[PDB]
């Protein structure tokens, strides 16, 4: 869905939908690693992702233009 | 059964089994008991508070 | 850009499942692996025994199975009575083993047992051991014919002890104290 | 102190260490806290709803 973003170069929505994308590669990653059902995630593993450092979506910063 | 055990739960799953049953003298009393098809991820924490049964009276908490 | 590797938000468990000590019986202590306690501490347990004792009889529990085998030590020494445990006639009143009359069970009989305890606490040594024999128990102890040897008892025993083994095992049921006196006696013994 | 302290904790030793005050402010309060000279036994054990610290308001517990 986000290819019109892309192509008219809407990196402010490009960078508010990386948190959501980062999100569920989060929960879906976690839930492939744990061998469990994605939907048995929970808000305190989001808290758990804020202890100590942080994030690593200063790269996904940049595919918004590098996955083209 | 289902859709009110997810309701009181919010479970995404049914119940495995559920039990029924009213008693009744000087204690009068109904109830619903449900066994969940998957031990909670949390289940044996120390540190967590357990909502599990809830006690109402003339149905208010 | 990247499947990136994860380091687990990882969770420590610091729950804890209870663990208990089958401790010996203060018969297998006593009689049996036969160890020493200090005069001291061999009060400190007959005062435990005695503290239990009078909480049974508040709540109108008469615990008539009471024998040196059926009270446990743990850590602490922390004495524990219970049901949990040659003994068929040694710690029963004169009447409860003569079967005189039907289970004539009352507070004194469980004090008749408690004097026997305290007897074999303060000898290191059953009493009537210089004898044996099973109907010549019966006999002499239903009928009046020995007591415990009081003679046997530790040089060490407070004079207050060898009275009160004297006197929770006085023959007859109306003669001997109940646990608030006995108990009583023993703090006051002790200090 | 020490007397204070096996009056109300029962033991029989004398205490390691206290910390006595008072806060002044809107909550006006003042506390005893002592450390024993040995852990007792069940110190992590009796899992139910005591870490011996009484609270009395107005000298009343």
């Amino acid at each position: 869905w986000c290819i019109d973003l892309e192509v008219e170069e809407k990196c402010a929505l490009m960078e508010q939908v990386a948190h959501q994308t980062i999100v569920m590669q989060f929960i879906l990653e976690l839930a492939k690693s744990l061998k469990v059902d994605p939907r048995a995630c929970f808000r305190q593993f989001f808290t758990k992702i804020k202890t100590a450092d942080r994030q690593y979506m200063e790269g996904f910063n940049d595919e918004l233009e590098a996955f083209k | 059964y289902g859709e009110f055990y997810k309701s009181l739960t919010n479970d995404w799953e049914d119940h495995l089994a559920v039990k029924h049953f009213s008693v009744e003298g000087q204690l009068e009393f109904r109830a619903l008991l449900f066994i969940p098809r998957r031990a909670p991820f949390d289940l044996f924490e120390n540190k967590k508070k357990k909502n599990n049964i809830k006690l109402y009276v003339r149905r208010v908490f | 850009n990247i499947l990136l590797f994860m380091g687990y938000m990882t969770k420590d468990n610091l729950a804890i499942v209870t663990q208990w000590c089958e401790g010996s019986s203060l018969y297998k202590h006593l009689h049996v692996q036969e160890t020493k306690f200090q005069m001291f501490q061999l009060i400190d347990i007959a005062r435990q025994t005695a503290q239990g004792m009078d909480y049974l009889h508040a709540k109108n529990i008469i615990h008539r199975d009471m024998k040196s085998n059926n009270i446990f030590l743990h850590e602490g020494l922390t004495v524990k009575i219970g049901d949990f445990g040659t003994g068929s006639v040694l710690w029963m009143a004169p009447e409860v083993i003569r079967m005189q009359d039907n289970n004539p069970f009352s507070f004194q009989s469980d004090v008749y047992s408690y004097g026997i305890v305290l007897y074999e606490l303060m000898t290191g040594e059953l009493p009537y051991s210089h004898i044996n024999n099973r109907d010549q128990i019966i006999f002499m102890v239903g009928r009046g014919y020995a007591s415990p040897d009081l003679s046997k008892l530790y040089k060490n025993c407070p004079k207050a002890m060898k009275r009160l083994v004297a006197d929770c095992v006085k023959k007859v049921k109306e003669e001997r104290p109940l646990f608030p006196q006995i108990l009583s006696s023993i703090e006051l013994l002790q200090h």
